[PDB]
């Protein structure tokens, strides 16, 4: 029984789901935008996930349990209904939907719907709405209230494809991997981070890219399922190794950040120095630990080229070791003659500019002095870059 | 790369929002009763309203908006602002990253309304009899100073059967246990969002009154006690995430939390305070080092001075805003810009400023100025007190002698992104300037505390 958690989409989603579960009318074909796959060491996880998927075909499983979830908090996703596709036609339909992207017709959803858990995860809210009024087939009398209740329960259930494209990045890899991982596997599997963190991690997941046989790009929910499901990133080694790479990158960044922060705090809480030197130390240590060149070096050290963890093209992070040559404060201050030096290589004199102008004795001393231009007066102490005691 | 210094923040807030209080410690409905009908603050009984505080400090553009996004993406909370502009700003910021709910003001929640806006606050005396600072007395005087709105809110809440949670609890007792009341907020939308979560993330919390933290805690416990919400039943305490800049946002929540001696012990700021020292606004050497000095109270040298050595008449300064000191000066500049431009030979004229409109986007009208119809805001000049909390790129500061502060200089000079679009008058630095060393010294001492975490 392979477990397949799927975030579906419709052309309202809540009304379609309620109609589909009740007895049917309002049943719109669902669009499996993101689908999960798991069954009950890191290499073993990679091989299991890769064998569960297939390079040529889809999910390799004779029996499929497919939980359908929407966006909202019960948890980023919340189960909406549960279906078991065990019949051969059901398995074929699921294979053609998860891989090719064909939407599931209402008849397949109704026939494969497992009433037990599907209504066991909703009888609580059915009783809640019954108490509010004082199975869910009795919503004909009170229907808009039920609609509002499921709108509030599943926040983000009804969203536009433009929303998905804007949130989860414009790129193929970013879209598929960030969406699937962040929305489903973060809760399923640690890595409870922000969407920006997942998008940046997927950005440096430089696995070999191959152009699609045809050139298409994502209006309304008619195309994004085919855009995402048939992509080479949602199947095989990429899908098998993306969570592993996210975990490895998170662990590496956390260990380097902690190693830097220990020294940063220790050599900050023990300085018996002036406030100016203290601020200089803080802004020098933050530059020494997070310089754009050093951050780029760390990113190129932690990036991988192959999904398989066995290859492990990632190199050890040199950020801490590079910071060692500067964090030697065992004891013009040492912090100044570093800060200025530091600033020069990353930013930009009176003598040279005066040599360029060859105004002390020249005619230009009065070229801006007597020319008050009508502002104020004290003239040729209300001193005169004029009118001082402007920018 | 501030995505990894935020996970200690997440851990600490989740730990602080999970601890359960004792039954004898949580407030009970009887405390709100007989105080709702009480007339004078003198009859206020000594009662404790437990609460927890997490603080995010820093300067504008320090990444202080991404932490709110993370909190409202992995923790259950209600994002709330001191003003509507701030609420809209974080709504745009966070709804540009993930799902967002309409961020209501601290006025919309908390029960605050239009009639509550106008009140004769502060006309009730209070003498601190005990040891100078104690939680009982401080909360009681915060309620005393803000008594009119608190009294009206309690009367409205208790006067206006509230079985939304109790009916579900009765059914769970008959049957399920502590699982059906969690779906109550999703069934009845009329409920305040303070019922849904004990964490209220506040952005620009330094603009809220010193007295207003206790009022928010009081009315939150009020809604929690009348409605009998599961967080109140399991004895959860408020965990307000106050995000703001004490050195810029100006007798206020941030100052009350940082400077008070006993709130630093009860709330334990040392273990629940993060300092952000990044600044995405200014990215250049000189200006960056001067803002430093202006925020941390560093000694004034002769380089940062002279750095500032490198307006009233609109004759030739098109497309700039002016930050006058007093409101009368702003009204005068409105009387001048809408009079000189009358005969400029993009304006031609026709309530928040003095009046007459300038057509610089205010371009057309028909009345329906392009709308609920003709009241709009003129951003051409605005006062230094209100200058904070906004984002501009055409500032032209107009300091005056005699009342020249450095905190105001400070606020008015960092509103712009680049220093090239900066114009001024007689210099704030040098001359006679008044300094507030308390907040800068407190921030520096916090920076020398190993318990707090700092994130770039
Ligand atoms: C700290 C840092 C880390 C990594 C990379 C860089 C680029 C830097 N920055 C930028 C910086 O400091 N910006 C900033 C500006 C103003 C404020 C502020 N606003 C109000 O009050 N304060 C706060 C932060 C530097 O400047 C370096 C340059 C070399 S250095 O001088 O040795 C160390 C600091």
């Amino acid at each position: 029984p392979v477990e397949v958690t799927a975030l579906y989409a419709t052309d309202c989603v809540i009304t379609s789901s309620i109609a589909l579960l009740t007895n049917s009318l309002g049943a719109e074909p669902v669009y499996i935008f993101s689908y999960d796959a798991y069954t009950h060491t890191e290499q073993d996880r990679f091989e299991e996930s890769r064998a569960l998927y297939q390079a040529s075909g889809g999910l390799n499983g004779d029996s499929f349990r497919v939980t359908f979830c929407l966006l909202g908090t019960e948890g980023r996703t919340r189960p909406m209904f549960v279906c078991r596709f065990e019949r051969a036609d059901d398995v074929a339909a699921l294979q053609d939907a998860l891989a090719h992207g064909t939407p599931l017709q209402p008849d397949h959803i109704a026939a494969t719907l497992d009433a037990e858990a599907t209504f066991a995860l909703h009888a609580n809210m059915i009783l809640a709405l019954t108490v509010a009024i004082n199975l869910t087939t009795l919503y004909v009398h009170h229907e808009v209230r039920v609609l509002a209740a499921y709108r509030r329960a599943y926040y983000g259930s009804a969203q536009s494809p433009f929303w998905f494209l804007s949130k989860f990045g414009p790129d193929e890899k970013s879209l598929v991997l960030t969406t699937r991982y962040y929305l489903l596997q973060a809760q399923r599997l640690t890595a409870t981070y922000d969407l920006q963190a997942i998008k940046d991690i997927c950005a440096t997941y430089a696995i070999p890219h191959a152009p699609r046989p045809d050139t298409v790009s994502a209006t309304s929910f008619a195309a994004i399922t085919r855009f995402c499901c048939t992509s080479q990133y949602a199947r095989g080694a990429a899908a098998a190794g993306f969570p592993l790479y996210v975990e490895r990158r998170i662990a590496a960044d956390v260990r380097e950040t902690s190693a830097l922060e220990k020294f940063i705090t220790h050599d900050r809480s023990c300085l018996r120095v002036s406030d100016r030197e203290f601020i200089t130390y803080i802004y020098l240590a933050h530059f020494e630990c997070f310089s754009p060149p050093r951050l780029a070096t760390h990113l190129r050290a932690v990036t991988t080229h192959d999904p398989n963890p066995a290859a492990s093209t990632e190199q050890p992070s040199p950020l801490g070791r590079e910071a060692v040559e500067q964090f030697f404060c065992h004891v013009v201050s040492f912090f100044e003659r570093k800060a200025s030096r530091n600033a020069l290589e990353h930013f930009g004199t009176l003598t040279e500019v005066l040599g360029r102008y060859n105004p002390d004795a020249g005619g230009t001393v009065e070229g801006f002095a007597s020319e008050l231009l009508g502002r104020i007066v004290a003239c040729i102490f209300v001193a005169l870059c004029v009118s001082l005691c402007i920018d | 790369t501030s995505m990894h210094g935020v996970q200690p923040i997440l851990k600490r807030i989740r730990e602080l929002s999970q601890q359960q209080l004792d039954g004898a410690q949580v407030p009970h409905l009887q405390w709100f009763r007989d105080v709702a009908a009480l007339e004078s603050p003198a009859g206020l009984p000594l009662r404790e309203f437990p609460f927890a505080v997490y603080l995010i400090t820093g300067n504008a553009g320090s990444g202080k908006s991404t932490c709110v996004q993370t909190i409202n993406e992995v923790l259950d909370c209600v994002v709330t602002g001191a003003t509507r502009i701030a609420a809209q700003n974080m709504y745009a910021k966070l709804s540009g990253a993930f799902l967002s709910r309409p961020i209501n003001t601290i006025f919309h929640e908390f029960g605050f309304r239009g009639n509550h806006v106008q009140a004769q606050l502060g006309q009730y005396p209070y003498t601190l009899t005990s040891n100078p600072a104690s939680l009982e007395d401080l909360q009681r005087r915060d309620l005393t100073y803000y008594w009119e709105v608190i009294l009206d809110l309690t009367k409205r809440a208790l006067a206006a059967l509230r079985n939304e949670f109790r009916a579900l609890a009765a059914l769970e007792r008959t049957l399920a246990e502590g699982a059906l009341t969690r779906l109550a907020p999703a069934t009845h939308g009329a409920l305040p969002a303070f019922t849904r979560s004990n964490v209220i993330v506040i952005d620009e919390a330094g603009l809220l009154g010193r007295h207003l933290l206790t009022a928010v805690v009081y009315c939150w416990w009020m809604i929690n006690a009348l409605y009998h919400t599961p967080q109140y039943a399991a004895r959860l305490r408020p965990v307000l995430v106050c995000v703001g800049s004490p050195t810029q946002t100006a007798e206020n929540v941030l100052t009350y939390l940082i400077c008070n001696r006993t709130l630093r012990e009860y709330a334990r700021l040392s273990y629940s305070w993060a300092i952000f020292i990044n600044n995405k606004r200014c990215v250049e050497h000189e200006f960056g080092n001067l803002m430093k000095v202006l925020e941390y109270g560093l000694p004034i040298t002769e380089e940062h001075m002279q750095f500032v050595d490198r307006i009233t008449n609109p004759a030739n300064l098109p497309g700039w805003t002016r930050l006058f000191s007093s409101h009368k000066e702003v009204s005068a500049y409105m009387a001048k810009l809408h009079a000189y431009l009358k005969v400029t030979r993009v304006v031609f004229t026709l309530q928040d400023q003095d009046a007459t409109y300038v057509l610089n986007t205010l371009m057309g009208y028909t009345p329906y100025v392009v709308v609920v119809n003709y009241g709009i805001s003129s951003k051409l000049a605005m006062t230094i007190t209100r200058s904070q909390g906004l984002s501009l790129d055409k500032v032209a500061i107009c300091f005056t002698p005699g009342n020249l502060r450095l905190n105001s200089a400070y606020v008015a000079m960092s509103r712009t992104t680049s220093s090239e679009f900066l114009r001024m008058n007689l210099n704030p630095l040098r001359e006679r300037h008044e300094r507030d060393d308390v907040i800068s010294e407190h921030i520096l001492s916090a920076l020398r505390d190993p318990n707090v975490v700092i994130v770039y």
